[PDB]
């Protein structure tokens, strides 16, 4: 019943702040510290701060004491970390967590901090139609990260390929194939699901010949 | 302030084989180690704490050991859904620093990619674009080069590559290969051809369409 | 002991 809700993605102008939140739930959240950690590509993993709501402990890594303010909400169990004067180089999935490491060690989805001008744009879906038989989406100009993808709303995930994004004209293209047998398409529907969190838009895109 | 040194930085061994994963801590840290599972695009998920605690669900063929600044990470009989990165982070006190991380790959046996190529959705020309879609699927070693020919001859300008995280089951690569052209170039030309040179072939695989 | 941290 343990939850750290997080979205899925911010989006900020250079210079600019932004506070990502962490929603506790199933749980006192005043019992446990919440910790902040930075996942950028090529940079592993990095331990900004905690927050412990129960006693206002607040602990910052020395890298970020400028850089990140920790906050809480007790009224709704809601722990926040803001980071100021935001450049590319903060660009990263931030994690927020539960305790120490131990038997209450619980990770949220990790919220995707994009930096830059440029403004949200949904994803468009385009349809890869050709013993088995390889059909894919192309999911084309959409900013800014991520992007999920699916086959049959998830009853098909054998053989499924989901690429990673390539950043071109400051918008993401992303590519995603499904390998069924000749026998299942085209006489068995075959639909790629495309989710674009920070737009609020799913596409269904069904593959015909 | 103590530094946390991780190795190796990589790694590649078969399934069934033992993995040992090394962290060094620059100060005693008695037995607050920890150490992580992340694959792309999940969170972190908790192996070990306290040097050799198994975290609830974690398979019993993992096993932490160590104490003060020499700890390891076995994984025994190694699964094809062990590949992945591992990080260990000490709990000693703040800041709770992580190692470097290590990249582990399965290491099987070699598979030449299924090779198609798709061309552009009539939708995506009637928005004015053209984008040229080659999957190369299921191959191994990670190491392919894709060539793409426009009548017959080499184009290297408007190609995107990206690579897929190793296959849970398979332990294959997958990669994919988009030539974006506007509409009026990709209507200049007729034939469009993607062609694969993996170490499974001499010869090159050849995948093509003519509009 | 007095609580979870230091250490
Ligand atoms: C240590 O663990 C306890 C629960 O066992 C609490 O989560 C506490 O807040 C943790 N301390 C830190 C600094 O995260
Ligand atoms: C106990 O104190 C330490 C600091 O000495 C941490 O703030 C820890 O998070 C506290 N435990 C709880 C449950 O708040």
């Amino acid at each position: 019943q343990v939850q750290l809700q997080q979205s899925d993605a911010e989006l900020v102008k250079p210079g600019a702040s932004v506070k990502i939140s962490c929603k506790a739930s199933g749980y006192i959240f005043a019992d446990h510290a919440i910790h902040w950690v930075k996942r950028k590509p090529e940079q592993g993993l990095e331990w900004i701060g905690y927050i412990s709501p129960g006693n206002d402990d607040i602990k910052y890594n020395e890298k970020f004491k400028g850089k990140a303010t920790l906050t809480a909400d007790k009224s709704s169990s809601t722990a926040y970390m803001q980071l100021n004067s935001l450049t590319s180089e903060d660009s990263a999935v931030y994690f927020c967590k539960r305790s120490l490491p131990g038997t209450f060690d619980y990770w949220g989805q990790g919220t995707t901090l994009t930096v830059s001008s440029a403004k949200t744009t949904p994803p468009s879906v385009y349809p890869l139609a050709p013993s088995m038989v390889t059909l894919g989406c192309l999911v084309k100009g959409y900013f800014p990260e991520p992007v999920t993808v699916t086959w049959n709303s998830g009853s098909l995930s054998s053989g499924v390929h989901t690429f990673p994004a390539v950043l071109q004209s400051d918008l993401y293209t992303l590519s995603s194939s499904v390998t069924v047998p000749s026998s299942t398409w085209p006489s068995e529907t075959v639909t790629c699901n495309v989710a674009h969190p920070a737009s609020s838009t799913k596409v269904d895109k069904k593959i015909v010949p | 302030d103590i530094q946390m040194t991780q190795s190796p930085a990589s790694l590649s061994a078969s399934v069934g084989e033992t993995v040992t994963i090394t962290c060094r801590a620059s100060e005693n840290i008695y037995s607050y180690l920890a150490w992580y599972q992340q694959k792309q695009g999940k969170s972190p998920q908790l192996l070990v704490y306290n040097a050799k605690t198994l975290a609830e669900g974690v398979p019993s063929r993992f096993s932490g050991s160590g104490s003060g600044t020499q700890f390891s990470l076995k994984i025994n009989s190694l699964q094809p859904e062990d590949f992945g990165s591992y990080y260990c982070q000490h709990h000693y006190g703040t800041p709770y620093t992580f190692g470097g991380g290590t990249k582990l790959e399965i290491k099987r046996a070699d598979a030449a990619p299924t090779v198609s190529i798709f061309p552009p959705s009539s939708e995506q020309l009637t928005s004015g674009g053209a984008s040229v879609v080659c999957f190369l699927n299921n191959f191994y070693p990670k190491d392919i080069n894709v060539k793409w020919k426009i009548d017959g001859s080499e184009r290297q300008n408007g190609v995107l590559n990206s690579w897929t995280d190793q296959d849970s089951k398979d332990s294959t690569y997958s990669m994919s290969s988009t030539l974006t052209l506007t509409k009026d170039e990709y209507e200049r030309h007729n034939s469009y051809t993607c062609e694969a040179t993996h170490k499974t072939s001499t010869s090159p695989i050849v995948k093509s369409f003519n509009r | 002991g007095a609580s979870t941290g230091s250490p």
